[PDB]
């Protein structure tokens, strides 16, 4: 809810930015009634996972929208902080009870391909080093190659 | 602090019950016997979660949390736990996962043994569908029995040289492979019938059961063709001798 | 690391139980010196872009650590800040690249199976639909089903 909107402003609207704290575009995006409803849906429901808040700069105005839906808009520098725990609120174990995803302001297809090549395949690599994971790694490599070939 | 601890304990019990029921031992998990074992294990985990929730210490913790105003925490722990659902799943698997038809189908390398194992798997699936076990679970059990029969027939053919045998021996091995494939098909038909009956009796939840079937018809066709080729070679040799 | 430190303060207080501000265990996580080192590494180090934070309450004792690596447990959540972008400058917030998020706070088996089923595969599926990915989705679903069968 409100805590989820504060988390959105503090974390999600920070992708293309550099280092600091919550901006005014983050507050304007997260203060929407749809933004509050999506934040509450992530707060209570476990199926409603992703919450995206963007600090956009379109032709360079600081204006964007925060919602559960994640889409590639005009410099939409959102970040889908998805939820894997049953609820999203305060008292229990910290926001390590979430799901991790990052997005860029431009088209996120190449960003997702690079993420799969450099951290999703590396996640299975780290798991194998700790230990169908090789199938996941080979198929992620094939998916990255297909994404690169389709974008090129 | 005590109310917060009780709410945290209720939430942890709900999460533990969710973890116990999360390992869905449906027909997609292994063979028919493997799926029955997975369903029994899921029912046992749900029963363990329900027992941990309904024990005297957990009940005292829930009462302390309720006295501390943790009604939302208690409701979340009760909803996420599903002890009653796990107990119902265990009770349904009680009349569904008791038999071992898939093991009989896998061990019966002969066509009759494979058909008997498939029939046992299908009968266990039909009994489960009659009980609280799902018609889909019965169809999964029948399909696992048929697949085990087909795998056993393929293993027997590979070991005894059903394909690699000569005229007579290859014809016999191909006949055994065809019998194993037919036994797997019959067990799949029985499992599908039991799943359809369970779905008919449980139309509120189960629409119908899976076709079950088996996975070897190609092996039986190859064995019949090999026997026919041995017969044709014998005929060609007889014609050459004449 | 101002957004990274605020991620462990306010964004950490928005994914757990009831709703509100930072709890005592979240403050204990933020007060760890290793949390400060991880925040500094996330702000400056491009190679080391992983940070952790955890606010546990187990019988009640509050025992949790903040690290710079991926960790997980039963009825407890430890963060794994996966960063698509390596570096962070000083201009405006950075808590989206190396965002404070991880797996769930429940038992890791079901959470990991659900993650492999519908969190890495869905991103590739949506990317391919917007722009291979189905093969990676099938492999991830097979891995999740195999993990569920192995746990069962």
């Amino acid at each position: 809810v409100s805590v989820l909107q504060k988390h959105l402003r503090k974390l999600v609207p920070l992708l293309l930015e550099d280092g600091g704290e919550a901006p005014a575009a983050l507050e304007a995006a997260l203060e929407e009634k749809s933004a509050l409803e999506q934040m509450r849906k992530f707060l209570s429901d476990p199926q409603v996972h992703t919450v995206l808040v963007e600090r956009s700069t379109l032709k360079e105005f600081i204006s964007y929208n925060i919602n559960i839906d994640i889409h590639y808009g005009v410099k939409s520098n959102s970040l889908a902080f998805i939820k894997r725990t049953p609820v999203i609120d305060a008292d229990k174990p910290v926001s390590s009870q979430l799901r991790v995803l990052t997005l860029s302001e431009d088209s996120p297809y190449e960003t997702l391909h690079s993420f799969i090549s450099n951290a999703v395949a590396p996640f299975f690599k780290s798991y194998i080093r700790e230990s169908m994971a090789p199938s996941v790694e080979k198929k992620i490599a094939e998916l990255e190659m297909g994404l690169l070939h389709l974008q090129q | 602090t005590f109310l917060n601890q009780l709410q945290s304990g209720v939430n942890r019990w709900i999460r533990e019950i969710q973890k116990v029921t999360k390992l869905d031992r449906d027909p997609a998990s292994g063979t028919a016997l493997q799926e029955i074992s997975f369903w029994l294990n899921l029912e046992r985990a749900l029963y363990r979660i329900q027992e941990k929730r309904e024990s005297p210490e957990v009940l005292l913790t829930l009462d302390i949390l309720k006295h501390g105003k943790r009604f939302h925490a208690t409701v979340s722990f009760d909803t996420d736990t599903g002890l009653k659902q796990a107990l119902e799943t265990v009770n349904d698997y009680n009349p569904l996962m008791k038999d071992f038809p898939l093991n009989d189908l896998l061990s019966a390398t002969e066509l009759d043994k494979i058909r008997q194992a498939l029939v046992a798997i299908f009968t266990h699936l039909r009994k489960i569908r009659n009980t609280k076990y799902p018609i889909q679970r019965a169809l999964r059990l029948v399909e696992a029995i048929s697949r085990d029969l087909s795998s056993q027939l393929l293993k027997v053919l590979g070991t005894r040289k059903l394909m690699h045998v000569a005229y007579e021996e290859f014809e016999k091995v191909m006949v055994a492979c065809f019998e194993v494939f037919q036994t797997w098909d019959d067990e799949y038909e029985k499992l599908q019938v039991l799943l359809r009956d369970i779905v008919k009796r449980k139309r509120e939840e189960n629409l119908k059961m899976v076709w079950r079937i088996n996975p070897h018809r190609k092996l039986q066709a190859r064995l019949d063709q090999m026997r026919k080729f041995r017969r044709q070679h014998e005929q060609l040799r007889a014609v050459i001798v004449r």
